[PDB]
RNA sequence: AAAACAGUGAAAUUGUGUGUGGACCCGAAUGGAUCGGGCCCGUCUUGAAACACGGACCAAGGAGUGCACAUACACU
């Protein structure tokens, strides 16, 4: 397949490694949309009217006979609020239609054979150009993809954290992100989602190290374990192709984790990686092929023209002339 | 009632009836860890378990 | 789809909400619950559940379902109970196959259809069928009956 | 000679696509596929092209799938079969005849035990390089009114009614079926 | 190869196009002269079959 | 600001002069104050108007929509975009036969000269040039 | 019961000034008299312009929802 280098903190390259099977498998986004979906859900938490709001008052309707409605009315003396309209849902202060409830199902579940899925094919997306610049990242820059960060870095300052982001090339990517912090609009405002702000990096480590605590003030840098990595962190709103840092442990265990080709995932039971319906998006050109255009038949391009029928148009395609003869 | 159904039967008429959510699912499962973790310690080079027979 | 507006949105605007003019959406027209099968249901009831009206059959006051659960199995299943990797090993082999029904949940066997490979083989089970007993002793085989 | 001219231009209506179908999919994977096979209807006449188009525009439930040996039993002698659907294995078989299936999909142990007895699986991208003037193929179809659930349509009240009732079930509850012929 | 064999089929297609149009007209001034003659035949034969009503 | 396109500079006046001037107000908007102007079908059993006498107004319907290639043309022969960066602009860069550029109505004045700078050297028609930044 | 900012300040309704008409809408016009067509909406009803009922005027609020159990369809 192919090899790919791995980077010292000096910026310099000599050891090399192969890739993973995972990231030869196909992309579908519709699976990542619908998965993005349900699991977006389970994070929510209840909300309701009070239980008898509305309905406090001694109310009795006056019935006929007194030139009024008969919406129920408040029983009172020495007030305004004498005989105004109780309890209804076109009345003020009343009870609303259909008061909401906590007994609303609050969560969805998705297949566990699909939410495995997902998360596959949205690792995959992680190392196609098309879908990495798609998402808004910029990587002018970067001299390839993936990135691979070696072991055997000894950071432990914010200070020196920087200078080695900035040597793979993330400074124009990383500016993208503290250029953009603005005040949300509307009432979110108000209930403590306050701030904005745009989607940068996510590193990825499996084993603990000084560095994970050296990059994380650093704005829109985001950490995970390759083992519980969520689709909420790899398919932001549902559009895939996040840009990743892999740690140099992390990614050599992608083969455990996803196994090869038609075999079964050790790590993930009864789990294997498989095939689709056909094997790329450009089958239309199949076409174009030898054992096709022996098959087909030779097309007619000669094409009748339209009906007319106005009487000098028509004249000219049917010149008629009299004759005498009775027969 | 219309159409072709398997005929009803939904017990909802009892109007005392109580319902129970599980918001606290979550949050309990916490708090178990967390008193098995200290337990561990009062006791701690002996096994938190005792041994049982199989029948 | 996964995904679909609903009916009630298009409804905004047309009066009735598709219930009619002259018949209306009232309370309960027609009684509550699966009430009046004998009296105005009578035609759906005989239609579409004839044997509804009936006391039928045998009482026993208390039972146990775990005394009387039971599977079955038929003789043309038998091979597949095993890993297709060891099926590939006993269809060449001289040994004969040794298989346990009661290791897979199955408790009585049927004589359905034919084995899948002519060649001896001993089933153990709590009951047999006088079919399947016949097929088995056809290509050699043994029964071998156990609790 | 105007009545048979007349029939028989019916009868070849009846067969070609239609043209104003599209599959509801939103896989683009599966959109690709029918681009093809679209394509290649407007510039032939072959019946078996045009039903494969056709089927590829069908429902889900339309798309009923078969077994292994039930292929096998359809393929009538011949060396290709063509399928619209998934092929799934018997449990109850074990030796089969050579055979070459193109199809939209199979399962994991359907294809090893292809495989052990010789034969290939090929989706149905391929078939114009399986064959070369389609006159090798048999095209198969399975029957969704082999669901469960077609038991229970019609009504059980009709004289010689062979419909099953809607019904609670246990040891001693249950509604049987009265009205019909054994 | 198959984005290079695309242009291939282009091609062959036009040459196909030129060619069919040219044999199209060759029919169109073939049945001109056709029409011609048989008109002034069948406007004689007219004149004849009335002159065998006469008689 | 009197231009035009060229493509149509023969043709534009006939085009205008076409187009109708046709209300479809609603039925009764005349009569109280409380229903406003906005079309909305009437849907009543007596109704005049949807039983179509004679006398009546007229409807909308399908007959009345306009061909589908003067459909949407600006009086000046163009189609219309609406912009707020000079990165948008870059995209008129292979259509400025056929549309021209409407810059949003919240852009402020010092964005304003910004635009209409590179608008001049790419060659795009701006509509509202003169906007706020006539002072 | 009512009552937030000493912000913004719509409609109903009133006075003054300037224009156009004699209930108003649709079609077509003049320098200028006008010509042709139109009964008041919503609702039950075989049938409403009705001597059938509701509607003085403006703003804001105001009515197929949630859960459980079987079900047919579309999608994975
Ligand atoms: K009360
Ligand atoms: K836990
Ligand atoms: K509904
Ligand atoms: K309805
Ligand atoms: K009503
Ligand atoms: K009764
Ligand atoms: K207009
Ligand atoms: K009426
Ligand atoms: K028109
Ligand atoms: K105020
Ligand atoms: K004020
Ligand atoms: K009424
Ligand atoms: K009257
Ligand atoms: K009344
Ligand atoms: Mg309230
Ligand atoms: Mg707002
Ligand atoms: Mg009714
Ligand atoms: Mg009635
Ligand atoms: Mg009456
Ligand atoms: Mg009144
Ligand atoms: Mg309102």
């Amino acid at each position: 397949s192919r090899q790919v280098n791995i980077i010292e903190q000096d910026g310099t390259s000599s050891r090399t490694t192969s890739v993973p099977a995972v990231f030869n498998l196909n992309v579908r986004q519709d699976l990542i949309s619908f998965t993005h979906k349900n699991v977006a859900m389970n994070s929510r938490q209840p909300y309701a009217v009070k239980p008898g709001a509305g309905m406090r008052h001694s109310a009795k309707s006056w019935g006929t006979g007194r030139a009024m409605a008969r919406v129920p009315r408040v029983r009172a003396g020495g007030t305004r609020r004498a005989g105004q309209g109780a309890n209804a849902n076109f009345c003020r202060g009343g009870r609303m239609f259909a008061p909401t409830n906590v007994n609303r199902r609050w969560n969805r579940k998705t297949l566990l054979s699909i939410r495995r899925y997902a998360s596959a094919m949205a690792v995959a997306a992680t190392s196609i150009p098309a879908y990495v610049e798609g998402r808004g990242h910029r990587i002018e820059q970067i001299e390839n993809i993936p990135l691979v960060l070696s072991n055997k870095i000894d950071t432990e300052k914010t200070k020196e954290g920087i200078k080695i982001l900035y040597n793979l090339g993330l400074k124009e990517e990383l500016d993208k992100v503290e250029e953009s912090k603005n005040i949300r609009a509307g009432k979110g405002k108000w209930r403590n989602r306050r701030y904005v702000l745009k989607k940068g990096p996510l590193f990825v480590y499996t084993s603990e190290t000084s560095f994970t605590k050296a990059i994380r003030n650093i704005p829109g840098v985001d950490t995970e374990r390759v083992e519980n990595l969520s689709i909420l962190d790899l398919a932001p709103g549902g559009q895939a192709g996040r840009l990743i840092i892999w740690m140099e442990d992390a990614f050599e265990k992608l083969t455990e984790i996803y196994g090869e080709m038609n075999e079964e995932s050790k790590f993930k039971k009864g789990y294997t990686m498989g095939m689709d319906v056909a094997e790329n998006i450009d089958v239309e050109n199949i076409f174009y092929s030898d054992e096709v255009q022996e098959f087909i038949d030779i097309p007619n391009f000669i094409k009748k023209d339209k009906m007319v029928m106005e009487k000098n148009k028509l004249a000219e395609i049917q010149q008629y002339v009299e004759i005498e003869e009775r027969i | 009632m219309r159409g072709n159904q398997m005929l009803p039967n939904n017990h909802f008429n009892k109007g005392s009836m109580k319902f129970k959510n599980w918001f606290n699912q979550p949050m309990r499962a916490l708090k178990r860890k967390e008193v098995r973790e200290q337990k561990s310690k009062i006791c701690y080079p002996n096994p938190l378990k005792k041994l049982r027979p199989v029948v | 789809m996964f995904n679909k507006k609903s009916k009630s949105r298009k409804l905004r605007g047309h009066v009735s909400h598709g219930y009619g003019r002259v018949g209306k959406h009232r309370k309960h027209p027609a009684g509550r619950g699966k009430s009046g099968g004998l009296k105005h249901l009578r035609s759906l009831f005989q239609r579409y559940h004839p044997d509804h009206f009936r006391k039928l059959g045998i009482v026993m006051f208390h039972r146990n379902k775990n005394a009387d659960f039971t599977r079955t199995v038929n003789v043309s299943n038998l091979w597949g109970l095993m890993k297709l990797e060891e099926q590939m090993k006993f269809k060449s082999s001289a040994e004969v196959p040794v298989v346990d029904c009661r290791n897979y949940g199955y408790l009585k066997v049927l004589g359905g259809g034919d084995l899948s490979v002519k060649k001896p083989i001993v089933v153990i089970a709590r009951q047999f069928t006088k079919d399947a007993e016949e097929k088995i002793n056809a290509v050699g085989g043994k029964c071998v009956v156990a609790a | 000679m105007l009545k048979q001219k007349m029939f028989e231009h019916y009868k070849k209506k009846a067969i070609l696509f239609d043209e104003s179908r599209v599959p509801r999919t939103k896989n683009v994977f599966y959109q690709s596929l029918f681009s093809l096979y679209k394509k290649v209807c407007e510039n032939t006449e072959n019946e078996i092209v045009h039903k494969i188009t056709k089927r590829l525009t069908m429902s889900r439930t339309e798309r009923h799938p078969l077994k292994l040996s039930n292929i096998i039993e359809q393929a009538n002698g011949k060396e290709i079969v063509v399928f619209v659907g998934k092929v799934l294995d018997d449990d109850k078989i074990l030796e089969i005849p050579k055979i070459t299936i193109v199809a939209l999909k199979i399962s994991k142990q359907a294809k090893e035990k292809l495989t052990l007895n010789g034969g290939e699986f090929y989706t149905l991208d391929k078939l114009f390089y399986i064959s070369k003037d389609l006159k090798d193929v048999a095209l198969v179809k399975g029957d969704k009114n082999n669901r469960k659930c077609t038991r229970y349509f019609g009504a059980s009240g009709d004289k010689g009614s062979e419909t099953y009732p809607r019904t609670r079930k246990g040891a001693r509850r249950g509604e049987r079926r009265i009205k019909n012929k054994k | 190869d198959l984005i290079a064999k695309k242009e291939q089929y282009n091609l062959r297609m036009e040459e196909l196009q030129k060619k069919q149009q040219e044999q199209h007209l060759k029919r169109v001034e073939e049945n001109k002269k056709y029409a011609e003659k048989r008109t002034v035949e069948l406007l004689e034969t007219y004149k004849k079959i009335a002159l065998e009503q006469q008689l | 600001m009197d231009i035009v396109n060229p493509s149509l500079s023969k043709v534009i006046d006939i085009i205008n002069k076409g187009k109708s001037k046709k209300q479809f107000k609603r039925f009764q908007s005349w009569r109280v104050k409380r229903v406003s102007e906005s079309w909305r079908k009437p849907r009543g059993i007596d109704n005049r108007m949807r039983r179509k006498f004679g006398g009546a107004p007229d409807m909308p319907g399908i007959g009345y929509k306009k061909p589908n290639a003067i459909r949407f043309l600006l009086p000046n022969g163009y189609r219309k975009i609406m912009v707020a960066c000079v990165k948008d602009l870059e995209a008129l860069i292979s259509l400025n036969s056929f549309y021209c550029a409407e810059i949003r109505h919240a852009v402020g004045s010092k964005k304003r000269i910004e635009i209409l700078e590179r608008a001049e050297e790419l060659g795009i028609l701006v509509i509202n040039k003169e906007g706020k930044l006539v002072k």
